[PDB]
């Protein structure tokens, strides 16, 4: 769905 | 001070900087050297010419790929490769960025840890990491489960994860890749009276593999349908402009993949080295990993090939169970991509071999998270 | 040159 | 009611009767046809001649063969060489005898499927079978075991076979043949102002290097010998009583066979190739087919080739394993011999397409066992 | 009138007659069928071929065992063992003989029940028992008491018995065997570069596991010790003369015995199951279970096995108690001998299954002391 | 309704009919005129005198040949002969029988074109055909390959000739023969005080020729001898009674067909213009060649030619090749010989052009097998 | 310090210095003697004329030329050719400037040995270098790829050319050329009465040729228009005022190119000629050498031949591809002119050879770069 | 220790 | 060994 | 054939 | 040899 | 193109 | 001096 | 007439 | 894989 949103789920997901 | 991306297939070489959503250089992972005597001296002929360059020139070439089955076994040739990849194709110092490498899973550790010297000690990377395209099949997919079959050039694997847990019992690995079905593609326009035999010849016929080849939903059907009919045939020019005219090779090739008893292995097609990694895992993970079988790699572009999957998996399975099939068009970067998310994120800036740490540590460093 | 598309 | 047995190759066609030793027939498969101006209507003149009749009369005949590279490409002649070879060379009327064939592995298919149509409409036959030539070879060797390098004017082939079953996959096959090192030799002759053109020359040629050439067991100490050496030359006569004097072409002719490059293919040389062959098999089949390298084909007569391949496999493979070439002197009739035995045995009697079959079927009946 | 024994487990048969010290076949539960094109009509080629004939020829056959996990799930595979078994290798009419058969506690209840149906129906033998070789191995020791800890091809068990009496609700066992550590092995051996595939290639590789293998007594240090030496590396010779070096996978493969999670596992080691089939049973019967543990099965054989068992056991266990180990050299054929006794007892002549009652009583009969 | 033959030569005109073996006409190619003033009007003087009417008058006359060096040049003259030959030599009417007439290869079509239409117009020919002597001297020696070597008059020419087929390529032409030969000897004859000037005594000197002349096996020898000896001098008697006598003029004429220097020519002699021809063929005809050199034609009769011509021939051929001539003594009939053939060949009558064929195809029709 | 260039072909000697535009010396490679008696002593009458001073005095010389078919055979010849060439055409001192000299390709090896000898041994070359007619002339086309037809008077050769890597499996050459068309030319003009015979009449037949011939672009219909018409008819004047009407042998002469059969030949032509040199080339390179086709050498001159050649190509080769012929109007010259070139690049400076090199290595060094 | 003396030892203790 | 004796051995071989 | 033992 | 000879010969050579 | 011209094009590519 | 340019 | 076997 | 719900 694109790298900028990617990196978003990701980061928020190891944050979380 | 974006890591810099590189994925050292065994087809294509993709490369590029993080945080992006395409590699900058695709050029195929092919070393050329003339096979001819040079006689004009006075233009400056090369001795070697590589990817792009290489295809471009392959008539007079005996191009070769520096690995094969996932496996680097030509290292003056890769660093070659690497070396166009860092100056010439991405026009980057080495030393300014930090650098992520892939590389197959179940391969030798000798090709992880040669491959880390080479980046510390000729290419002077300031830091190193060196992920399995699987996981970062996932990560492109932005999921944390699932299982990836993955099917390029080089190999063919399938490894499930859960939650971000790896169930590497399960792995699955086949030798059976784009390159054997290219080999076998060769074999069988023989009958047809065509005939490919130069590795510039190769990759001819590898061009016509990705544009007549596609996956037959019923393979009887498609024989029988071939059998008493033209309406499967097509015409390919091929640069001299002689025409060849294919029939039921369009999908007795990519038929390999399900039956690779064609090419003399005993091996279990994809659909069943599929389902059995499936059955490796513990039985309460099985719903999940039927939901989500995710699809990346170049071999995975032949049409039809994610609607068989679906129709075999579903044979071998138990009935009333969801069986899901992802199959996203950019199957070709999908890895590249997860390259690109992971080296961006925080939570893997401590993934990273220091130069510092593999200077003091040797090797065994390359092995954390070995899988 | 007795093949079809190669000797 | 004896099966005729009939090795249709492109060089010589060798026919003659099941359950014997030799071939009647043996001449070769050329058809000329006149390149002058007939004037002496009052002689009766031909338009063509064939096989032994041709050469006879080469020196005024643009000779040709219809077979090449193991394809027949000109049907018209074929026609003729078999309407020739069962009426006045084995006198015998088609009718009355079923008929083995033989054929390259990994040729068209067509070429199997336009040679039978012939035999059952043209020539009546009762009955038909191809067999493949590197099967007739172990059948004629006496064993089930082996791999036969059946290497002809035509096409060069390596089919390993283990307790008879035989395995496809691992089929190598060359374009590199006896027509293409006469050709080669016809052009290394130019060196010493020797020049060889037409096709009555081509003849004249390969005579010669069927009399003088040899394998060298070492190439280079053969060069550096011959550069400094009368002891390696040797005198042939011309057919006009010219004598002319031929030096290393003696071995730089055969040397193709382990150096393609010579004549331009970027190929693997033949002990390449059956190594590769080996290579291609399950690794518990290996030992068997090493200690059972089978030689068959007119161009395995050279001096020395079977020296010489001992020694290139024996650098290719591992040590501490026995490593045996099988080379009887009869390696130019192995195969019609192998047609000789399996036309017999009663165990191969089902194995015919009976015409009533053909006429039902159709062709696709002619692929049964294709390999 | 001899009663006949007959261990079909799913490694190895072994069979023969009851009074005496040895099975007499000793061939594998291998049934082969080819998986590539049969050319050679001529020599009377097989569909299929039985256990040393398989294994003599595994390079073009797909071997397969009938039985996995000790459960029989080809039942036309295992009435051709037993085919061969009573004529081929035995040489004795069914007829004239009652046979003692074997099979793992706790395994499907149906496999007890085809088995009898089959030695009823089609071997027409005039009576039939079947036995736990947890037990067999005891009488095999001489004695009445101890836990038996039989680890073969197929599964792992642990069976205590107190005064012959047996103990079924501390019947340990584990799905682990020595198939899965070859399993394992073959994966561990990519590290180093090496490829098996194939199932004749796995039996390769089974083969160098019973060579090379060996118990770490002390796990870490050994790898230590590997990391650091070349003193821990063999050699072996595959089939074909290729060498493959093997280091530190000499121990990591049967460590899997005692970590079960180096294969996705998370059951309990050996030492853990047989520690906890004691602590099942009451506290008055421990002391004499300690002292009598008893090993059999092939996979007891890695040199070192014994002596890891002790001081593993001796860590789980309270100090002050003799625990001992019991591993005589016929651990491959305690159980066949067990057999050997049981139907040579007077006292057994009454344990028979007549073939009269069964086919009054139908298959509940087989179930009389079930276990 | 025999066919009718005539050779109509530069020298002789032979003619007569098919199937016999001698022509019934051979009065010479000569019309002369009158170069005096008759004044005895009563006695009924002519015009023109022909053939021998024209010799037996010849010291009146300004007698001249129509044909030289094979060309018709005076065709008036030229239809005077014909007319002799068919009406006052032969007594046949022209339009009751068809006729083969000759010509040297490599002449003017127009020749040719000239020629017939005389026939059809003039003589009104019925059918006719135009033959090569050079083939007609094949068909008279009872043979269909070898080389003629046709030395009359007017040319001499080579043309080789294998199975009945023609090697035109390899045509050889001089325009030196017996005419130059002739008048060489009139000039050489001047250093010993003769003089002939005149044409009455240019065929005097021709008869001299014929009588006197011999061909030296060795020049050199023969003019040391000349010079010191009278044993080579002989006497002839002129018309007159004058008696001239001739020394090394006898071998010195005939010399010049070997050395045509000595008339002004650069061209090769005959013996290397013969075997020039040879090399031109085909290297597999040259044995066949050499083996059948047939000789022909008038200045063929010299004594010593043909063993002067095997001495050279085998002097430029190479040696270890049997090289041999063939010369019957009827050397100036063979020509007409073979037409007398030819003519009477079933085979040949298909060849004739028909006038009412000739009457719509125009000339062009003449030049069928041109040659 | 300019080095000399010199193209000794067989029918002109194009000599000068690098670095420029044009050869100073353009003489024919032709050494005459008289062939007459001298009589005016007083006059210093010489024993041999050379070049222009020859053909000046053609009428009463036997000209000769020393090469034929690019092959030197006489030597003393050739020294004088060689001595004039750089004394009194050029007027240099050898001693003074390096050499590059010229070759047919697949010559005899012994040509180029012994010019080498010479260049070093008569003339003291203070170094030299060999070149192939085929390289330069791409050079001189401004080109690295592409085959060049070399076709002069000498020898006919195609040698492909890709990237400056030479293709020699590839290279074709006849032993067609313009020598032998006027050969042809002499005995075609024998059929309209014309016989040229000597060599002064060769020399005016090639002038001949040179004026009025051309090449038919439909063979044909240019033979039926001119047996229709007079309008193809030209008229030549020949030395001694005598006026020689030409008809259809102005373009049946140049056929030869294309219908070798015409004077023996059973070669292809020089379409199909170059059309199998790209055939022997890998498929890849085939589309370059099709769009650079290049014609050089003096027989190219003929009006028509490059229109007649892309006609005949475009019918053997597939379609829709570019067939494109690249005739400059210097096609005489640029043999030269590469020469010119090459000498004068700086990259070449190092491929010359020493005198101080031949004379340590011995004629071997003459051969690097054979070809 | 063998099988026929294993057959002995449990035949006595069955019989014991 | 001729084909007489080979046929021999090849019948021997698919009989057994 | 790119493995060590196997390929 | 003489023309009735020689077109016997010939005629066979035909044939032939 | 001339020789002077061509020789600036191939010292080009040389050194290029 | 009998063909047409050359005798 | 100018190779040394063949023309 | 061989038991009927679990291996
Ligand atoms: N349209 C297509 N259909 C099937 N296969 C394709 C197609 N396009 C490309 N491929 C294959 O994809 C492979 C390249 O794999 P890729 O995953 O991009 O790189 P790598 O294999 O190097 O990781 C080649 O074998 C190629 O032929
Ligand atoms: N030296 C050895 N070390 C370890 N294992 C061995 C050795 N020899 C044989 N084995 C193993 O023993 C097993 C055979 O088991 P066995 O008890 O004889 O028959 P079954 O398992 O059929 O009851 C196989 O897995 C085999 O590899
Ligand atoms: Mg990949
Ligand atoms: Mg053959
Ligand atoms: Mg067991
Ligand atoms: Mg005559
Ligand atoms: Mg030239």
């Amino acid at each position: 769905m694109g790298v900028a949103d990617l990196i978003k789920k990701f980061e928020s997901i190891s944050k979380e | 001070t974006t890591a810099l991306v590189c994925d050292n297939g065994s087809g294509l070489v993709k490369a590029g900087f993080a945080g992006d959503d395409a590699p900058r250089a695709v050029f195929p992972s092919i070393v050329g050297r003339p096979r001819h005597q040079g006689v004009m001296v006075g233009m400056g002929q090369k001795d070697s010419y590589v990817g792009d360059e290489a295809q471009s020139k392959r008539g007079i070439l005996t191009l070769k790929y520096p690995i094969e089955h996932g496996i680097i076994t030509n290292w003056d040739d890769m660093e070659k490769i690497w070396h166009h990849t860092f100056y010439n194709e991405l026009r980057v110092a080495p030393e300014e960025h930090p650098t992520l490498l892939t590389e197959a899973p179940l391969n030798p550790k000798a090709n992880r840890e040669k491959m880390t010297q080479i980046m510390f000690e000729t290419f002077n990377v300031p830091a190193m990491y060196v992920a399995i395209q699987a996981v970062l099949s996932l990560y492109a997919s932005g999921r944390t489960t699932g299982i990836v079959l993955d099917s390029g050039d080089g190999v063919t694997h399938n490894v499930p994860i859960y939650e971000g847990y790896a169930l590497p019992h399960a792995i699955m690995r086949l030798d059976l890749a784009g390159r054997d079905l290219t080999d076998y593609l060769m074999k069988i326009l023989t009958e047809r009276g065509y005939s490919f035999v130069t590795t510039a010849e190769r990759e001819i016929v590898r061009d016509i593999k990705e544009k007549l080849c596609y996956v037959a939903l019923d393979f009887e059907n498609e024989m029988a349908t071939a059998a008493s009919s033209s309406s499967l045939e097509k015409s390919y020019e091929l640069p001299d402009g002689q025409v060849i005219t294919i029939g039921n090779e369009r999908f007795r090739c990519p038929e390999t993949l399900f039956q690779p008893s064609f090419i003399g292995m005993e091996s279990a097609g994809i659909h069943e080295t599929t389902y059995n990694s499936i059955m490796k895992c513990d039985i309460d993970i099985r719903k999940d990993l039927y939901a989500n079988n995710v699809m990346s790699g170049g071999t995975t572009m032949y049409p039809g090939i994610a609607d068989r999957m679906q129709k075999e998996i579903t044979a071998l399975a138990p009935s009333t169970m969801k069986i899901k099939i992802i199959a996203p068009p950019e199957r070709k970067y999908s890895v590249w991509i997860g390259g690109s998310i992971l080296a961006s994120l925080s939570t893997f800036q401590q993934m990273w071999i220091t130069k510092q740490e593999y200077d003091e540590a040797g090797p065994s460093i390359v092995h954390r998270k070995c899988f | 040159p007795a093949w079809x598309a190669x000797c």
